[PDB]
């Protein structure tokens, strides 16, 4: 309703992303660990995340009016 | 209502393109006189298209 009605059919696809689900938190902090494991291997340094790190901060950062 | 449009100026004209869309859901002033100017521009470089009137 805010564009044209001649606007909307030249979009291919029209993805509608849905909010983040708290089953789904769990893959977010795995995605940041691997940027930070390669930015240590030049200076050698292992860094490793046990099942207890994960859990605590996944049910703190759920926001859902704000996203990851 | 948009397919038909384009049928008549790739018969009639031999072109696909060269469709002269002037969009009407912006233009609702009582100066709208003189800005269409952008219809008088539009046919001047080719006089032989069509044109579109949408809502």
């Amino acid at each position: 309703r805010h564009f044209a009605n001649e606007f909307i059919n030249r979009i291919d696809e029209l993805i509608v992303f849905n909010r983040l689900t708290p089953s789904n938190i769990r893959k977010i902090v795995d995605v940041r660990l691997k940027e930070v494991q390669e930015r240590l291997d030049e200076k050698q340094i292992t860094l490793d995340v046990d099942d207890k790190a994960k859990d605590l901060l996944a049910q703190q950062g759920f926001d859902p009016v704000y996203g990851a | 209502k948009t397919l038909c449009v384009k049928e008549l100026a790739a018969f009639l004209f031999n072109d696909p393109g060269a469709i002269v869309r002037i969009d009407m859901s912006e233009y609702m002033e009582k100066h709208a006189v003189s800005r269409l100017g952008q219809l008088t521009e539009a046919v001047r470089r080719r006089p032989y298209t069509v044109v579109l009137f949408d809502e």
